[PDB]
């Protein structure tokens, strides 16, 4: 909810301390050594064990042992006779700047209704699957998140198909661009999601990479790409400068390119390893810092994606091309029967299929760069 | 020789509506916006109405 500030941790002790709305439950003599989850759990059967949790972690509750402190309390620790136990209120929740933690409130929406057909294409679309995560090949058309016409398919949209024996839908833990297509992974619990979304941060060793097919040959096989963005709102769209050197209000963004293999110095098959997320990172490098545009990006390579020189296989008119950007070989924290982690790819889409079988380069093969 | 002037005729000039004289973007984003509708309607869409044929 809104009216929440940014608070640093002795504005947030400040905040908890004068904040009266305070309930203040005394331990006695049936009490005394009852411990705190349990003890918070009798009080609260509203509340889920993961508030608790969170709250007695995060200090959110804590308890007074007339010592003219505040104790902060693990789960596992007991009570104390004639000590107070300081637990919040909805009141300290909602009338006050201090932001609750993200699951004591509750909040519900609507659910919305998914033809048999588009159940099937869910199905179709989902290559892997286990207890806790999917791995599903999203098409190269189809966006992520609900654009900006509400009246408009979306993976957020469809994500209640692949909720297979499952009370609660999956979470998508990345986002891809509505032009590109590739792997994109789903937890299926709450937990699945919060372990795995430490994948998606920024990293120092890839676990994904990115088939691309570019205009042009990069001057070098194989190397590193480190651009600095500044994006901004502009009228409509969104401005991108980007930057060689570093600035305050700027995000980097680094891949590591290698040209797996090269026709001419017309095209070129490019894979990139990505070290950081950022808005179009992939393309932009393709773009200006490599030179050599996606065979299917007008939004940068205007007019030098769709080259003559693939006249023969594509019309250069024929501005629908697809984009020529593919994820694949997504690598997972889990492992398997084999002991080596799970590395799920994506089938390459139908237009980098026929390019690839045109130029008479194979194009189910296993890229190594990714264990 | 370069002191007489050239006149070009706007025939030549691209006609204004042109796809070549539209930027590639517009294009890309006119086509993708077709495939689009064209996969709501193949798969059946909350407020997707039929109205075409095959």
């Amino acid at each position: 909810h809104a009216r929440y500030r940014p608070l640093s941790l002795r504005a947030r002790q400040t905040l908890s301390e004068k904040s009266d709305d305070l309930q203040y439950h005394v331990v006695t003599q049936e009490w005394f050594g009852e411990r705190v989850d349990s003890f918070l759990t009798c009080h609260y059967p509203q509340w889920d064990y993961e508030t608790i949790k969170r709250l007695v972690q995060q200090g959110h509750i804590y308890r007074y042992r007339k010592n003219g402190k505040k104790k902060f309390t693990r789960l596992t620790d007991r009570l104390e006779f004639d000590e107070l136990l300081v637990v919040p209120t909805r009141a300290f929740w909602e009338k006050q700047l201090a932001p609750p933690s993200g699951v004591l409130e509750e909040t519900d929406g609507p659910k919305f209704k998914l033809s048999a057909t588009a159940r099937e294409m869910a199905h179709n679309m989902v290559l892997f699957k286990n207890e806790h995560v999917i791995v599903i090949n999203k098409p190269h058309g189809l966006p992520m998140m609900p654009t900006d016409d509400p009246q408009e398919m979306s993976i957020a949209a469809m994500l209640p198909a692949w909720k297979f024996t499952n009370v609660a839908k999956p979470v998508v833990c990345h986002n891809l661009d509505r032009e590109t297509s590739g792997c994109v992974v789903l937890a299926r619990t709450r937990n699945a999601h919060r372990m795995l979304g430490r994948m998606f941060v920024k990293r120092v060793v890839p676990n994904s990479v990115y088939w691309s097919f570019c205009v042009g040959k990069p001057t070098v096989n194989y190397g590193r790409v480190r651009m600095h963005f500044d994006i901004t709102r502009g009228n409509k769209g969104d401005i991108i400068v980007a930057r060689p050197s570093p600035t305050k209000t700027s995000k980097v963004a680094i891949a590591e390119f290698v040209v797996n293999a090269s026709a001419l110095e017309f095209g070129s098959f490019i894979s990139f390893y990505p070290l950081t997320t950022r808005r179009h990172q992939e393309r932009i490098m393709a773009a200006h810092a490599l030179r050599c545009p996606v065979l299917g990006d007008a939004k940068y390579g205007g007019d030098a994606a769709f080259p003559s020189s693939l006249s023969l296989f594509w019309d250069p008119e024929n501005k629908g091309l697809p984009l020529h950007l593919h994820h694949r070989k997504i690598q997972l924290p889990y492992k398997n029967t084999a002991g080596e982690f799970i590395c799920v790819t994506a089938p390459l889409p139908t237009q980098m299929e026929k390019t690839f079988k045109k130029l008479g380069w194979p194009c189910e093969v296993d890229d190594p760069l990714i264990p | 020789p370069a002191s007489r002037n050239i006149v070009v005729p706007d025939a030549v000039h691209a006609k204004v509506g042109s796809p070549d004289t539209l930027p590639a973007e517009i294009l890309q984003k006119r086509a993708q916006r077709a495939l689009l509708m064209q996969l709501q309607q193949n798969v059946i869409w909350e407020g997707t109405v039929i109205s075409d044929e095959r």
